């Protein structure tokens, strides 16, 4: 009986593979169930993938769970990974962080890699363990020599970063991905001033004969994932000889994060496109779901479109209660990789009182590490408000007005703002003076 | 009018809805209002409120100043300041001082004297030819020529002691527009005074005619010297002007008809 | 929810007792495991608290006034490099902060300014990187004069936070009000005072036993625990 | 006074320095190496060794060889170790001083030992090929990895700019996403520049002139692209082959640990002197194209050691007497028909088939266009080889061997059809006229 | 001169007695050497002649045959592949020459051709690449007639020369004439044998004399012989 | 033929310069004749220096096998070239098969073939109206009417099972214009076998005549029609010829001047 099992999973693998529509994607999605309903392993996992995520199937999350639990008394490699992550983010269950842990551990002792990712991640900054430096990078390199192996062949398939709100440590070495860039950007100014046909008269631009400019762009998409692609075997190159003895000393604090930026490009950030795509057409089931994933995985775009969802309650799994806290903590966690708007949002979250009590005096802080190191104006400001009225700390007025004069100048568009405070500060300054 | 209270009324509306439609997307002072900064829809309403609302203001201002329109210098009011709109337009992007909603605000307090001033010169015409003005008339006429003086001297304290510390910036011409807008008060104000000595006394003055044309020629003389020194300075650094060149002509003709006027006539 | 609670994996073997102190470990929290090869495990998890204070706090040591003494004789002091002033700390003489005026070509311009000169059950907790962490306060004045607060000789407090890797360098620079400051020090030989020592967390230890028939711990990272050693 | 003179020659160092760095100009080079000489009157170091390495080399002076060595026996004295350096590539090249291996070893240590590059990267590859000592892993192991390492961490900063290896007897395991990608971008823009509106003959007349505006910065593109792209690759060789040599992965391996560190040296930074040497070729100056070749040759080009053959073959260098210039020409070929080139194993079989330099051998010449054929599959070694075998050069005479290797040569290239066509044609009316004679 | 020649620096210190056998050192072909840190060396330099053949060669071991025997009674013999043949070389039995043809799907054809069957002084020396090597021939005939000369048989030689760390392989494969071969082969064991050992040019040895106030090694060669040891 | 002798002795030396040229560069032989391969300069005399050896070649043929032009034909001579050696070139520049010395040949010998067929017709149509032909004229012209109708078959056999073990190449056009060179032997064929019974009879033969016209009409229709079977098959392969309609358009001409001429007859 086992025979009929995969033969039908052989179907759905052809039709997914040969197929990219939506019904044919549907109906060979239907075929893997149909394989997964006698418990085929590969069909299982498959399903398994889509089912809980969504955009392939509705979204089950018990359903999920119950049969990740018979994936998991198998030993499969990636049913220890996700159900994992079901423990760890709260997903539909109760969630405990050493069993979350045990969990990714066997499953990057399954061979699976989204485990390695999040281990290495992790480690990395502190989540759930001790900050380390040699476990980090080796769970790091695991996955980095997959994808440069991957990349070397395949070619690196460019995904755009789309934000949701939109030592050696100062560039990781210099010189091959700088060339890189300038070579990428004299692409780009060469494409742009290509489909210019103001300069037409009766010619040129041949009325309308759109079959110069589509392979305008195809070629400049093809030489975005060159480029991109020899950005990543230069990072990884620079990581491999910073990891080890060459070249220059030994330092992991400056190997684990390039060998970071070429773990986050790789095939698993597929799906923060097609999480960005479930955003577009309603379906606020689905992105803050598969966000999870990346954000559980160590990505700094998806940490905080993940707290960007979570920030406007959309979110249907998790508790209205508890929408907050979880939005907290992805804001607090983008905020550790130096994600500037995550530290004044979490400044604004401990201002408001959201998901914790008020207290302003960590508000003041997180706008300060805003402020005098990513040089925000809006921190600037906003603490400057935080002078003016008193709050937390003693009340006075030219801490302020300073505050407001260089959160003018930091930012051309922080014109506006900065006058009517001051306007409004000089108001009361000299209501203050006339009452003396 | 009523017409004009009618579409003040929709200006503040307009406006008004923008702003709760910033305020409802961003939820915080900071960034609802950089968002009006930036965006098309949003900041190309906000200045045609402030540009209707100075309109008010220099009408309600008026009204204090002034007892009632004569109807006749209305439509002087008209053409002058169509040229100069034109040419404060001209100015903002021949220098290439790019779109800053802080600098806008500044001319406009220009065009704001620059009426108020050519209203000035259209009520000592009228006093000239007056037989029936009353002690109203004369205190709110002097206090509009003392307030003017002080304001443009305030403003070239500000605009020669911009150009040394700063430097060579758009603040300099904008001072000689000032330092000539102190040229044609000087004017009026001779006048004023050579027509009030003329009121005081029941019998026409032979030597107020001379006296009011010799000052013609004085502040033709100063206004002449003015427009070539602004020449000679904006060929040497920045670009070429090409402005200030229509009353540069109609300096010159007060020159011509000044100067030659008293050839004739001595 | 709690980022800040460490966890480690252990293996220690078939027959293991469950330790009474510290933490406690149930057995309804028991896990059924297996790897891909056939290993079936069990892994017990302990309630995650790590609460109260019982460390057994014993510091027959001094107060921490004479452990910053050598500091005071030495007078060798570091400075910091801020983006206009240099805040130059020097301890048990004074506080300075300068900005060189550089004019073109024969002579510098200096502006120098004065902070200060010298001539209890709770410990006071302090808030740095949004963490608790506590700190010993020193209080001196007697600066330069201030216009802002008519002709008032300033006061600033000067702070120490401990680190294994400083060398008696400034974290940052603050101030509270107009003409009074506060200096952030890192100061690495405080911390060997159990009460002024760095609050971390201690490590909460999840084991996992070995069911027999399966190694004590499984056959994939073992290759992998060789593989780092090689590299 | 002798410390005010040294005061006197730095300061006028640092001007002929600062105008160097500070323009490209010829006229401004050589206002500044004035200076430089100048500054060598009082026997200042650092502008010894700066014009020392161009009173030798011919590019911003008048070359002159023998107050080059006059003064780098100086610099020896002393002990630099970039005189050193030199003076070991003169006693091993035998330019203006009686030639001895020896003394260019000893001196070739030393200028290692000075800690200098070039000398390092010499005695990497004359003991990699075993010139002049004894073929070894271990000491071209050691003297590689201390050049490789310091031009990737030359590059990893500066990144290495771009030369390109021109060929004066031809013109006169990762990556392969990334290339497709790269060609396939490159068609699809060529075939959309292609199209456009007849970029070529347009309407015409007397022309739009509107402007192209697409090829300089099409040109920046790929030439940084290429830039960028050698940077990787030579990233990834140093990986390689430290992973190859220290045994993590893969065990220890010596040959292709030896080959890659060969690869990774020979792309840095001290190759803009094949250039230097290619443009003193062309303006006709061969007295300084033949110099900045020979040291070239000497740290281990193979495009160095084919173009200073080429140079000293037609009899163009003035330096090296007459007398002496087929043999030192003979080496470079041996050298570089050793490291993989075609032309110079066949050019090897010539001069033994001609006797120059050497006896005339057509036995010795035998084995060389054999190894130039079975090889690399050279299609004029096939020939010549049918040649030798047609009338019994080297070897007894036989017909139809030579006919075997002349098809052969036919299905090596779409190029030899011709010739080979009118010597089977010629060997066909030999062999038929001697048939009717007999 | 050339590339043959090797040489080998040797730092023996200050006291150092010129060897009067092998090759020969004047005393004035010295030169003085400073390195970067202000040691002063002397290094002499030997005179390069590398001459004559004086080793003392005197063997008291067997015949060439001795160590032939073996590898003709052990019949485990080497392969070869070419771009269209397969060279099957067998010490001692013979040489076969052949190719497959796979037809497709039943049938394998073969083309097979015989090069043969078993039923002084001064030793000739044949040029391999261009080194002069001193070898031990099998004369060798009676193959498969060659139309080429009216079937007459096959003939070829059988080509011996050592290298140390060998397989029994095949370097290279000839054909002097039509229908007359010639083929070598490299084994480890023929050059116990006093004539056919790879001629190895003698070791010129330079020494390096240290002048007193300075140490016997140089402070740089000091620090590098540590690094390669421990990199090893 | 002293000026023929001069065009041959000027090119020879034109030719033994280019290779004494080339033989200068490289001094050996096979980079010489690599060097004359490759260069354009080089090639484009040996280009020209074999048009010359042809066509000393063609009037040696024409001085053989034709005793003495009769001055009306050289013309006929003229044009059938040329529209022959545009039809060759314009293949050649349709089917990308781009300058190689082992092509150009092929399109060179079916110009020279071509010309000879034309040649042979216009001797027929004279030998229809000759009346004194000796037996030395008529068989010796039927030796040249077999010898390069045999030896252009054999070449048409050695081309068809070339593109038939290789696929659809340039050498598919090859053996079309050797097809109806075929056609063209087989046109002579008909031709002498019915001037053979007109000699050997004192007598005119009406439907005998009429007879060997429409057989050759015939078979020169069936010729043509397997011809316009052949250009139709490239319009689905390849590309459109946009040649050999020149030969389309006479032979549906000839077929015109057969339908119409058997129906009037009949
Ligand atoms: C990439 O690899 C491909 C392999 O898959 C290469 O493929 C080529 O494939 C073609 C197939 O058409 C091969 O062509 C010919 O191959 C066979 C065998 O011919 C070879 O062997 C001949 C043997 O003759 C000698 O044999 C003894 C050797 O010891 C001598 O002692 C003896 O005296 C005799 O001289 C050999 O002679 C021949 O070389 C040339 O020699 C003759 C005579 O001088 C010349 O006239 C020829 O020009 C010939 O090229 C070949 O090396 C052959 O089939 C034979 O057997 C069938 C059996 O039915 C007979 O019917 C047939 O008549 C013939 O006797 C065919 O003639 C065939 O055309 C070619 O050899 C392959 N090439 C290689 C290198 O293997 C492909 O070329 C490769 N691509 C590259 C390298 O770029
Ligand atoms: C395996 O499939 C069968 C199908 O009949 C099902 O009954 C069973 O529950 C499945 N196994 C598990 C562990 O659920
Ligand atoms: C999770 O655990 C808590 C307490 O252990 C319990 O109250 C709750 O019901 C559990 N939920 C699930 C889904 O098991
Ligand atoms: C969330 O949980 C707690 C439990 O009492 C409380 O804050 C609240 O009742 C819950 N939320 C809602 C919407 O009931
Ligand atoms: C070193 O400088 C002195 C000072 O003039 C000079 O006499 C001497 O010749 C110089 N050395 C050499 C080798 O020229
Ligand atoms: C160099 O060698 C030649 C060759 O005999 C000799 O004449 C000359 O004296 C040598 N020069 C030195 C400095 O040894
Ligand atoms: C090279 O050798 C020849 C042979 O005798 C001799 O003339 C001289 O030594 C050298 N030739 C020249 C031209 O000097």
């Amino acid at each position: 009986q086992m025979q009929e099992a995969e033969m039908m999973y052989q179907t759905g693998m052809k039709i997914l593979n040969g197929s990219n529509k939506k019904s044919q994607k549907r109906e060979a999605y239907r075929y893997l169930q149909k394989a997964a309903s006698m418990n085929h392993t590969k069909a299982l996992e498959r399903v398994s993938y889509a089912l809980l995520f969504g955009d392939y199937l509705p979204q089950n999350i018990q359903a999920a769970r119950e049969m990740f639990e018979k994936l998991t008394e198998e030993g499969s490699p990636k049913g220890q990974t996700a159900l994992g992550f079901l423990y760890a983010s709260g997903l539909g269950v109760n969630s405990s962080q050493a069993k979350a842990l045990v969990y990714y551990t066997f499953g990057a002792l399954g061979g699976n890699l989204i485990a390695h990712m999040v281990l290495g991640y992790r480690y990395w900054a502190g989540i759930g363990v001790l900050q380390s430096c040699e476990s980090a990078l080796t769970h790091y390199r695991l996955v980095a020599n997959h994808v440069a192996s991957d990349i070397s062949l395949t070619g690196g398939s460019v995904v755009q970063r789309i934000r949701l709100p939109d030592g050696m440590a100062y560039l990781y070495g210099r010189g091959v991905q700088v060339n890189y860039d300038l070579a990428l950007k004299y692409f780009q100014k060469a494409a742009e001033q290509g489909w210019v046909d103001g300069q037409l008269q009766l010619g040129s631009m041949y009325y309308n004969g759109i079959g110069v400019k589509r392979d305008y762009k195809q070629a400049l998409k093809y030489f975005n994932l060159a480029s991109q692609g020899g950005h990543i075997l230069a990072f990884y190159n620079l990581a491999q000889m910073h990891a080890s003895g060459t070249g220059v000393m030994r330092s992991c604090h400056t190997a684990v994060e390039l060998f970071k930026n070429v773990c986050e490009r790789g095939r698993w950030s597929e799906r923060l496109m097609t999480a960005y795509n479930s955003y577009k057409d309603g379906d606020y089931n689905a992105a803050v779901i598969q966000y999870l994933l990346l954000a559980e995985q160590g990505y700094e775009v998806a940490q905080s479109n993940a707290a960007f969802i979570l920030d406007q309650r959309e979110a249907s799994i998790v508790g209205e209660n508890e929408t907050y806290p979880r939005a907290l903590l992805h804001w607090n966690r983008a905020a550790s990789q130096g994600y500037t708007v995550a530290r004044i949002k979490l400044g604004d979250y401990h201002f408001y009182g959201f998901g914790t009590d008020v207290d302003y005096e960590t508000a003041f802080i997180h706008y300060r590490l805003a402020s005098e190191q990513q040089h925000s104006a809006q921190a600037m400001f906003n603490l400057g408000y935080m002078h003016e009225k008193g709050l937390g700390i003693k009340q006075d007025i030219h801490l302020a007005k300073r505050f407001y004069d260089m959160a003018a100048e930091a930012s051309p568009d922080a014109q506006v703002p900065v006058f009517l405070a001051l306007c409004k500060l000089g108001v009361v300054y000299f209501l203050q003076y006339i009452r003396e | 009018m009523f017409r004009t209270a009618v579409m003040m009324a929709a200006s503040l509306a307009l406006t008004g809805a923008v702003v709760a439609h910033a305020y409802y997307l961003k939820h915080q002072f900071y960034p609802t209002v950089v968002y009006l900064t930036k965006s098309s829809p949003s900041m190309a309403v906000l200045y045609i409120q402030a540009f209707v609302l100075v309109f008010l203001l220099g009408k309600v201002m008026g009204k204090v100043f002034f007892g009632q329109l004569r109807a006749a210098e209305m439509e002087h009011l008209l053409e002058r300041s169509w040229y100069a709109v034109t040419e404060t337009c001209l100015a903002f992007t021949v220098f290439r001082d790019d779109f800053s909603p802080r600098f806008v605000a500044l001319f406009t307090l220009l065009l704001f004297l620059k009426c108020f001033h050519w209203l000035a010169e259209d009520r000592v015409d009228f006093m000239e030819r007056s037989p029936n003005i009353s002690w109203l008339f004369h205190c709110r006429i002097v206090s509009l020529m003392f307030l003017l003086g002080i304001l443009d001297f305030l403003f070239v304290s500000h605009a020669y002691h911009s150009i040394l510390t700063r430097g060579a910036s758009v603040q300099l011409v904008f001072g000689f527009e000032y330092a000539i807008l102190m040229t044609m008060v000087l004017t009026i104000f001779i006048k004023y005074v050579l027509h009030s000595v003329d009121l005081q006394s029941e019998n026409p003055w032979d030597n107020k005619a001379v006296y009011m044309l010799y000052t013609e020629l004085f502040t033709g003389f100063i206004k002449v010297l003015l427009y070539m020194a602004f020449m000679t300075i904006m060929i040497k650094v920045h670009t070429f002007p090409l402005f200030a060149i229509r009353p540069m002509y109609l300096a010159m003709r007060q020159f011509k008809k000044a100067v030659t006027d008293a050839i004739m006539s001595r | 929810l709690s980022d800040d609670i460490p966890f480690r994996v252990n293996w220690p073997g078939t027959e293991f007792s469950l330790p009474t102190t510290g933490v406690l470990y149930k057995e309804d929290n028991y896990v059924i495991m297996t790897t891909a090869h056939k290993e079936k495990y069990k892994c017990i998890l302990p309630l995650v608290t790590s609460g109260d204070e019982e460390e057994e706090k014993d510091y027959k040591g001094p107060n921490p006034r004479e452990l910053l003494e050598p500091l005071f004789k030495q007078s060798s002091c570091s400075y910091r490099i801020e983006s206009y002033w240099t805040y130059e700390v020097c301890h048990g003489k004074h506080i300075r902060q300068y900005h060189e005026e550089k004019e073109t070509g024969q002579k510098i311009n200096i502006h120098e300014y004065y902070l200060g000169n010298m001539l209890s059950n709770e410990i006071p907790t302090k808030n740095i990187e949004g963490q608790m962490t506590p700190y010993y306060p020193v209080g001196m004045g007697n600066g330069t004069p201030c216009s802002l607060k008519q002709n008032r000789p300033r006061s600033s407090t000067v702070m120490y936070i401990c680190h294994p890797e400083s060398k008696h360098e400034i974290l940052s620079v603050a101030e509270v009000t107009t003409c009074e400051y506060e200096v952030v020090i890192l100061t690495p030989l405080l911390c060997s005072h159990p009460k002024y020592r760095f609050r971390a967390s201690p490590v909460n230890d999840i084991f996992c036993q070995s069911l027999p028939g399966s190694p004590f711990k499984p056959l994939t990272l073992r290759q992998l625990e060789q593989q780092e050693e090689i590299l």
